[PDB]
RNA sequence: ACUUGAAUUACUGGGAAGUAACUAGAAUAUGUAGUGUAGCGGUGAAAUGCUUAGAUAUUACAUGGAAUACCAAUUGCGAAGGCAGGUUACUACCAGUUUAUUGACGCUGAUGGACGAAAGCGUGGGGAGCGAACAGGAUUAGAUACCCUGGUAGUCCACGCCGUAAACGAUGGAUACUAGCUGUUGGGCGCAAGUUCAGUGGCUAAGCGAAAGUGAUAAGUAUCCCACCUGGGGAGUACGAACGCAAGUUUGAAACUCAAAGGAAUUGACGGGGGCCCGCACAAGCGGUGGAACAUGUGGUUUAAUUCGAUGAUACGCGA
């Protein structure tokens, strides 16, 4: 009975002019901070130059893109669109556990192609358990 | 020790509960079975297509390779699986020539067990 | 029996759709359990009365 | 009608007839 | 004295109407033989149970018991209980009509007789399935139950015994009158329409009824006969008697206690009844509390006093 949805429009970023990455610092984002975190995101992309440019990123985030999800455990399609938000949640997710250093030191778990991928996998095995369904 | 040659059945006994496929020569000899529970189907998940149609594929490429390449399929009882117990046999290789279903009732012959409360 | 002669999804198809209609799909879970005549006796005597009333 | 007017009376019948089971083999 | 009531006879028919004897198929169970390997079965999910000593599955044959899918139904028959695969024999009953026949021979019916679902009892067989009691598994705080796996009596047959049911149309049997509409069963008159008797359902007028309802198959208007009722509990109890192998059946009080029990319908409330909707109510996401230290509030314990109140949602950083 919410009868409705707006889908909350967004606008690009300056650097790459890319509309993914506004939303992975919008993901990324803490306490209203959004500033820090393109800081953050940028340093992390640098670090990342030492393998090409943002393309292996999002290349990596589609390696955590489920296609069925479970939820009697039924399993069913997501949608062509929170696909690329549940990848961008579970990467920004567990890459606070990764023990390095600085947030754009433990970031780099995009080369990581990593506690990402297994997410994906686990999902994958318990839906195709309940495949009778 | 059986002969395999090809014309053939397949007996598909389903039920409330469970499914067999039985693979069978043209003179009663079992050839190959096979049976939701039998490939890793244990619960409430028995009785679905799925687990019919992977139990009918389970037998269907191993009575393939033995001789038998027409079958003439007896269905049997009630029960999810006998639509898709038939189509992931003929799109499997062994081709079907008959539906012929044999469901057995009775002309009131026994006493039905006690109406479940 | 149900002999039926013979794509393959056609024929299955018009093979469940004869055994959904030959009055069977329903007749088993019927025997499956015991229905004495007192049981039996009033579905007919309230099934007729509802057709009775709906004309 | 009501229930509550037939209702009683199963038990005075049941109660009579666990005695008088309960009773036999007496001698 | 008479035929209109009643009964008999003649012709057309009618049915799961009875008793006895034969016979058929499907299905379940078991056994033998052939094929074949790891499951089968069951539940909301599991387990007990059967299985590598070859199960489940499939083919062929054999054995045995019970009940008769389709026809099949507000059908039909029977006084009621009740009666359903098919055939025969021995009976019984009913309806219509051109007959012929006797002439009130009729209705009801206390004592009484007969029949009388299922369960139950005795003796002798049979026993496939089901299954009281009972044994395990499961749920639950407990489960002597619901659920699952087995299973004795019984269910069946041949003689008997008891005589009880929500044995209900909760409406005794007759006869005669009083509006219609609409199906259907078996007859008559009909070339069809349609009409008239005998049964079986629905709607409804008048009329009845407290109302629900009934309404030509009356709960409508009359007459005859039988049974039963007189506040609730105690109580269908106690005592005596009759019947029965028994279980039990029939008849049937009192002391004592209350001012109430009860039927129909109305408004609300509620339902682990149904239908349609709404709310950060749930589903998704973010941040918390409950973990740590500090501040106030409250309960509790002490004090000479620890001022008073709210102590669910609607009190507890509240009055303040």
């Amino acid at each position: 009975r919410k009868r409705a949805a707006k889908k909350r429009p967004l606008l690009p970023d300056p650097r790459f002019n890319d509309q993914l990455v506004t939303r992975f610092v919008n993901n990324l984002m803490w306490d209203g901070k959004k500033s820090t975190a393109f800081k953050v995101f940028y340093d992390a992309i640098d670090i990342i130059e030492t393998k090409t440019s943002l393309e292996i990123w999002k290349d990596a985030l589609t390696n955590v893109m489920p296609h069925v999800e479970v939820r009697f455990q039924i399993p069913m399609q997501i949608r062509p669109d929170r696909k690329i938000s549940m990848a961008m949640k579970w990467l920004i997710l567990y890459a606070r556990r990764r023990n390095e250093k600085s947030m754009a030191q433990r970031l780099a778990s995009e080369c990581l192609a990593g506690a990402a991928v297994k997410k994906r996998m686990d999902t994958h095995k318990m839906a195709e358990a309940n495949k009778a369904f | 020790k059986v002969i395999v040659e090809s014309t053939g059945e397949a007996h598909i006994s389903s039920t409330f509960n469970n499914i067999i496929i039985s693979l069978t020569n043209k003179k009663g000899e079992v050839i190959a079975w096979s049976s939701a529970g039998k490939m890793g189907f244990r619960g409430s998940k028995k009785n679905t297509p799925y687990a019919a149609q992977m139990a009918a594929e389970d037998c269907s490429k191993v009575a393939l390779e033995a001789g038998l390449k027409k079958v003439k399929v007896y269905v049997k009882g009630p029960g999810n699986g006998r639509e898709s117990a038939i189509r992931s046999i003929h799109n499997g290789g062994i081709e079907v020539t008959e539906i012929i279903d044999v469901t057995p009732m009775p002309h009131n012959g026994c006493r039905p067990p006690k109406r479940r409360r | 029996m149900l002999i039926i002669p013979i794509n393959i999804d056609r024929a299955l198809k018009r093979y469940k759709r004869k055994f959904d209609k030959t009055g069977t799909v329903r007749q088993l879970r019927a025997r499956t359990a015991f229905i004495k005549p007192s049981v039996v006796k009033r579905a007919q005597i309230q099934k007729a009365a509802y057709i009775q009333t709906l004309k | 009608p009501s229930g509550k007017k037939r209702k009683r009376h199963k038990v005075a019948t049941h109660k009579r007839k666990k005695r008088a089971r309960a009773n036999r083999h007496k001698k």
